[PDB]
């Protein structure tokens, strides 16, 4: 029923006090009210301190509220292998810890894709958990992107993490990574979004989902909810998160957007958190969360005239594949970030045969580093071997088969 | 994590007072006193440098070696100059032959040296800063690494140039390097000389100076990565992207806001104006002029809030309106690298580290100045008189000289 989350690095830790911030908010859960049902970890406390100094400051159990002591490196194998090791057990507990608490359905990790305790790391904890709890893992990251990539070997920790991620890692929100900076660009013109702009917004994507869902409403969504009505297929299936009001609070002020607005404008190819442009990928499943004063005749109905768009193709195999999610409080924009703050929203996240190419892009990158071993000695030297990437690579493959045989067809 | 920074030399000493100058206030260390700190960060990691015995008195954790006593009489009769523990001053005939002070003199000393860089080092250890063509230079150091390297890593600050064995002092130590070393960033007198006086319009340069200005780069490298950053690196990644092939190769530094104090204080920092910087011949703390040989690889490590858009983007250009010089079986030779805060006082800075060339252009050079002159073992004497070998030169020659093809192997 429930999902933990990990808000790991500085950056995942202030998009974490974010979400976690509209989460009360639409909650009535005030600074001091129940008890959240995540964890903090960096290994630069200055950051951590911000939750322990600043706002929703004893929200938390400084128990939830850890560091570390050791070298990150941007390197999968020492992360995944030698380094990241030393701390899993550790990690491991809280999310056995924080899971019997609660019948979980997994942990919305906080971080990033590519990197040395995003990649690596990981790949292991999910890998921990596929046997433990065959749970899911979730990564919600703020990474590229393609050419615009930061690590030099970026791509030898993506292919790593993805083949070994195969059965670790279920689905990567993977916004952030340069597509949610458009929406910046192009959606509320901004040239200067700080890393606390970006997660601003998946600080409200993300409240769309827990929060205000697992808030009453006209009609309800479980998290199991998602899962069921979100993945045709064990494959850890990644959908992608789309938010439609993204209007400036100072620019524009269309804000008066009928339901049979914002739908729409979260169909089009730029606006979804995610550089994977429908370039082809059929939708297969959607769950249009909504939020606010909303009909549902107006949603039963706006849907409509969308499922017969056709130039929105969806799989062949799917008669109708869009789960309708309307909560009661409508969003609630930062006091003065750059959010306009509308009465209405829609946080629709859907399987489109789309990450079929994020995937794609990224799985190449490794067999440009792994077809030189590049970074391999840094892994192998780490407890792995030229099996656990060899054999991870393979993974993903079937993982760019998945996403294309369960649409395009 | 840790490091135990090396005063090497009087020169390597002069800097030691600017890199710990500097260091220091980026750490809130008073002269004796303690964490003045203004903010609380600059704390959770200073470890690296320092060492708790009383509660107020973190003494930097860096070795002071030195044959002249005058100078760390001065280093230690000034300013910052007591705050190291005196236990850190370690104040035969040290011919100039690399052989004199890797096999038969230097080879001595070592077991003494040993002992105190695990003494050091036991104080988890990362490795050991080192600021500072001859015996104690080329042998015998390069012996220090190739025993450290069996027991951490080693960032080597040289103030590169005056000697006629030179290329056989070199040649030896380049080829130690490769299974030794592996992390140079290669400054120098009269490079910064020339950097120092027309690219700062400082008249009187004293030593003080180029060794400040040689710990400004050390200190962008190192400390600076082991900051955050929306693309962070660490010795690791720059040796894992910056040879290609295992020689050990060294770089040349080059810092970016190089400005004259009132005046110049132009602000042009807005980036393109740092990778215009950074890349020009002039401000290459190397002698030798990039323009004069191929870049294998290079990590603009910038350490200042800029867009991963136009950083990412500039490096880019400059890659094309250079194709020539920048090797080519290398699709992206630059490493970009960005941390988040900046030096202390400035907007936006980024270190420059870039790896000579594949047809190795620096170390050929070198290389080649040994064979012309080893040919006919010109001052040779001076080194085999001193308990040397005529194999010992074959040696580094060969094994420096290797580097060069093995770096070839990516361009
Ligand atoms: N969206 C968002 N990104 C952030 C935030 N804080 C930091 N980041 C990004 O995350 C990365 C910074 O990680 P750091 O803060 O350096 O480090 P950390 O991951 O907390 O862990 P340590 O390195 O040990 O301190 C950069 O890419 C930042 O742009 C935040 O509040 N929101
Ligand atoms: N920046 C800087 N460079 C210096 C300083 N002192 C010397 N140098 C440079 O370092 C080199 C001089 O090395 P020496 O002083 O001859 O020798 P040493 O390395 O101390 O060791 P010995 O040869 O055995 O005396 C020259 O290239 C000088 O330009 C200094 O205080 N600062
Ligand atoms: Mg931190
Ligand atoms: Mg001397």
């Amino acid at each position: 029923r429930e999902c933990i989350s990990i808000h790991v690095g500085q950056a995942g830790v202030q998009i974490g006090n974010a979400c976690w911030e509209l989460y009360c908010l639409e909650h009535g859960i005030q600074p001091d009210g129940h008890v959240p049902r995540a964890v903090f970890v960096d290994l630069e406390p200055t950051v951590i301190d911000e939750v322990r100094t600043g706002t929703y400051r004893q929200l938390f159990h400084p128990e939830q509220l850890i560091t570390g002591k050791e070298d990150a490196a941007n390197n999968y194998a020492r992360g995944h292998y030698t380094i990241g090791k030393e701390i899993i057990d550790l990690v491991l507990d809280r999310i056995r810890k924080l899971a019997d608490q609660c019948g979980l359905q997994g942990f919305s990790v906080f971080h990033s894709f590519g990197g040395g305790t995003g990649s690596g790391f990981t790949s292991l904890l999910m890998e921990r958990l596929s046997v433990d709890y065959k749970k899911s893992k979730l990564e919600f990251s703020i990474y590229p992107a393609p050419q615009v990539s930061t690590a030099v070997v970026e791509p030898y920790n993506s292919i790593l993490t993805t083949h070994t991620t195969l059965e670790h890692s279920d689905c990567a929100f993977m916004v952030d990574n340069e597509a949610i900076y458009d929406i910046c660009r192009r959606n509320l013109d901004i040239e200067r979004p700080t890393y606390t702009n970006l997660n601003r917004l998946i600080g409200q994507i993300v409240s769309s989902i827990t929060a205000s869902l697992r808030f009453d409403g006209a009609l309800n969504v479980d998290l199991t909810e998602f899962q069921t009505n979100l993945v045709p297929y064990p494959r850890g299936h990644f959908p992608l998160a789309t938010y439609a009001p993204v209007i400036s609070a100072e620019k524009a002020y269309h804000e008066q957007l009928s339901v049979a607005e914002i739908t729409n404008a979260c169909f089009e190819p730029a606006n979804q958190m995610v550089k994977c442009d429908p370039r082809h990928g059929k939708y297969m499943a959607c769950c249009l969360l909504y939020r606010g004063d909303v009909v549902p005749k107006d949603v039963n109905a706006a849907i409509a005239t969308i499922k017969t768009k056709r130039t929105i193709q969806f799989v062949d195999w799917c008669p109708t594949g869009f789960k309708v999610g309307i909560n009661y409080e409508p969003p609630t924009v930062v006091p003065g970030g750059d959010l306009a703050k509308v009465q209405r929203a829609v946080c629709m996240l859907s399987n489109t045969t789309a990450i079929a190419e994020a995937w794609a892009r990224l799985d190449h990158k490794f067999d440009l580093m792994y077809a030189k071993r590049a970074f391999v000695h840094w892994y192998v030297g780490e407890g792995m071997e030229e099996g656990e990437f060899s054999e991870a690579r393979e993974d993903m493959a079937a993982l760019e088969k998945d996403y294309e045989e369960v649409g395009v067809d | 994590r840790e490091i135990v920074h090396i005063q090497a030399g009087q020169c390597g000493n002069q800097i030691g007072a600017k890199f710990w100058e500097v260091i220091s206030d980026e750490h809130g260390i008073d002269p004796t006193g303690s964490y003045h700190g203004d903010s609380d960060l600059q704390l959770e990691r200073i470890n690296v440098y320092y060492n708790e015995a009383a509660g107020n008195k973190y003494v930097p954790r860096a070795i002071l070696v030195d044959l002249e006593p005058g100078t760390m009489d001065s280093v230690r009769s000034g300013p910052f100059g007591q705050i190291f523990r005196p236990d850190n001053f370690v104040f035969s005939g040290a011919g100039n032959n690399w052989a004199k002070g890797h096999y038969t003199e230097g080879a001595e000393l070592v077991d003494s040296v040993l002992d105190v860089v695990r003494k050091e080092s036991e104080s988890c250890l990362q490795g050991f800063q080192l600021t500072h063509g001859g015996g104690t230079g080329s042998g015998m150091g390069t012996l220090l690494i190739s025993k450290i390297r069996e027991e951490r890593i080693m960032n080597t600050f040289s103030v590169v140039p005056d000697t006629v064995v030179e290329p056989y002092n070199a040649t030896l130590s380049v080829h130690q390097l490769v299974e030794n070393t592996d992390e140079t960033y290669c400054i120098d007198n009269e490079a910064l000389y020339d950097i120092c006086f027309r690219t700062l319009k400082l008249t009187t340069p004293t030593y003080g100076d180029l060794n400040h200005l040689v710990s400004a780069t050390m200190s962008g490298v190192t400390t600076c990565l082991r900051f955050p950053g929306q693309l962070n690196a660490d010795l690791r990644k720059l040796a894992v992207n910056m040879v290609p092939f295992p020689r050990l190769h060294f770089f040349m530094p080059g810092f970016a806001p190089l400005t004259s104090r009132g005046s110049q204080q132009y602000r042009a920092l807005t980036v393109p104006e740092l990778t215009q910087q950074m890349f020009d011949a002039k401000n290459m703390m190397a002698a030798c002029d990039p323009r004069h040989g191929r870049y294998l690889t290079v990590a603009a490590v910038f350490r200042g809030r800029m867009s991963m858009k136009e950083v990412d983007e500039q490096m880019l250009n400059v890659q094309n309106k250079n194709s020539s010089y920048f090797v080519e079986w290398i699709p992206n030779n630059v490493k970009t690298a960005v941390c988040d805060i900046p030096p202390r006082g400035l907007k936006m800075s980024a270190t420059f580290i870039g790896n000579s060339t594949a047809i190795q252009e620096l170390f050929k050079r070198i290389s080649e100045q040994f064979t012309a002159m080893f040919r006919r073992k010109a001052f040779l004497h001076w080194y085999t008189g001193e308990g040397m070998d005529e194999m010992e030169f074959t040696e580094a020659e060969s094994n420096m000289n290797d580097l060069v093809s093995e770096y070839q192997q990516y361009q």
